[PDB]
């Protein structure tokens, strides 16, 4: 009965490391979109 | 026994308020078993689930955090 608690804090520690990992990713795909929309917006403006 | 120490040993009893101790003892069947069960369900709801669930899709985010689009 005493080992489970160490599996269950060592899953819980990975999937902190994940969730940071991914939110980092989210943050920069984020920002390539609004970039790449305003550029779009910009590009359709100056056409017309 | 012995003038100055008594002690009986039993491999199972309790107290005999009758003649028989099925009917009491079922009850404690009844509980180990309820417990089994509740406590395999919940193990089992708990990690076989939710970790697969978790770990089900990764990587299609993972291999696009370049992209420009």
């Amino acid at each position: 009965q005493s080992a489970r608690m160490v599996a269950m804090k060592a899953a819980t520690d990975n999937a902190g490391q994940l969730i940071k990992d991914l939110q980092l990713i989210y943050n920069k795909l984020r920002q390539a979109a609004i970039t790449q929309e305003i550029s779009e917006i910009v590009g359709g403006a100056a056409a017309v | 026994v012995q003038p100055h120490v008594v002690t009986v040993l039993a491999d199972t009893a309790i107290r005999a308020d009758n003649l028989d101790e099925a009917a009491i003892l079922e009850a404690r069947k009844n509980a180990e078993q309820l417990l089994a069960n509740q406590k395999s369900d919940l193990d089992s709801a708990a990690a076989l689930a939710a970790l697969a669930e978790t770990a089900a899709q990764l990587e299609t985010i993972r291999k696009i955090k370049n992209r420009a689009q």
